């Protein structure tokens, strides 16, 4: 038995390839902000990568960009979760 | 709201 | 067996790389925000009993030489690794003080071949940065 030497990695993006991503020079990001958040939240209830299904989400509903300048206003963004994990991943033992 |  | 073993001794590293302030001839932004990012990030981690180490504004050449480091520490008595990057970015590149490092040059380090004290554990990388200028304009339900 060997494994793969790029096995057991999660990537956790937070937005999709190609795509800017957004930051509040209040509030910190969309991302890092909701992460915290749904750890706080969950990790002692749910396998990692239904929390971040949970980020996803939240920074997918409750987030749009606010800009003076119309080319940057109104924009979404959507995280984008990459694992390479080979077992579920609970915070908890 | 800024980008990175 | 179909979960990873979380009870090691210890949780593990959460590394966060917290890049506010560039050098000026790079003519990158200053990443204003970025501190409650690594403030929410250290607590979030201390609660899940993480040994947090912050570090800010590192240049290309320090990202490389801390997580190469952090790669050849001994991780035998830990369940788990996590590196949190915050920084500009493009699609595989992220940024430092002073110019890129490949997202790859990274987690290279950590490869189950390079850091055998981490083979068979879960390595996470926590990305905020750009991944290139594309902008999602949505569409309403």
């Amino acid at each position: 038995h060997k494994i793969p030497v790029e096995a057991d990695f999660l990537y956790a993006y937070s937005t999709a390839p190609g795509y800017y991503s957004w930051r509040n020079s209040k509030d910190g990001s969309w991302f890092i902000q909701s992460l915290c958040a749904m750890l706080k939240q969950y990790a002692d209830k749910l396998e990692f990568m239904h929390i971040l299904t949970r980020v996803n989400r939240k920074v997918a509903d409750e987030f749009e960009s606010f800009s003076f300048d119309a080319t940057f206003h109104a924009k979404k963004q959507i995280p984008c979760i990459v694992s390479m994990l080979t077992k579920e991943l609970y915070f908890y033992h | 709201d800024e980008v990175d | 067996d179909n979960s990873y073993k979380m009870d090691y001794p210890e949780m593990g590293l959460c590394i966060i790389i917290n890049n506010k302030n560039f050098h000026k001839s790079t003519g990158m932004t200053s990443r204003s925000g970025t501190d409650v990012d690594a403030a929410n990030l250290r607590e979030t981690f201390r609660n899940l009993k993480y040994e947090v180490r912050n570090k800010n504004d590192l240049t290309r050449e320090e990202i490389v030489e801390l997580m190469r480091d952090v790669s050849k520490e001994d991780h035998s008595k830990r369940s788990s690794f996590v590196c949190v990057l915050l920084s500009h970015g493009e699609e595989g590149i992220i940024f430092g003080t002073n110019g890129p490092v490949d997202l790859k040059k990274i987690t290279n380090f950590f490869r189950g071949d390079r850091c055998r004290s981490l083979t068979g554990k879960p390595k996470l990388f926590i990305i905020q940065a750009c991944r290139g200028t594309e902008l999602d304009c949505g569409i309403e339900t």
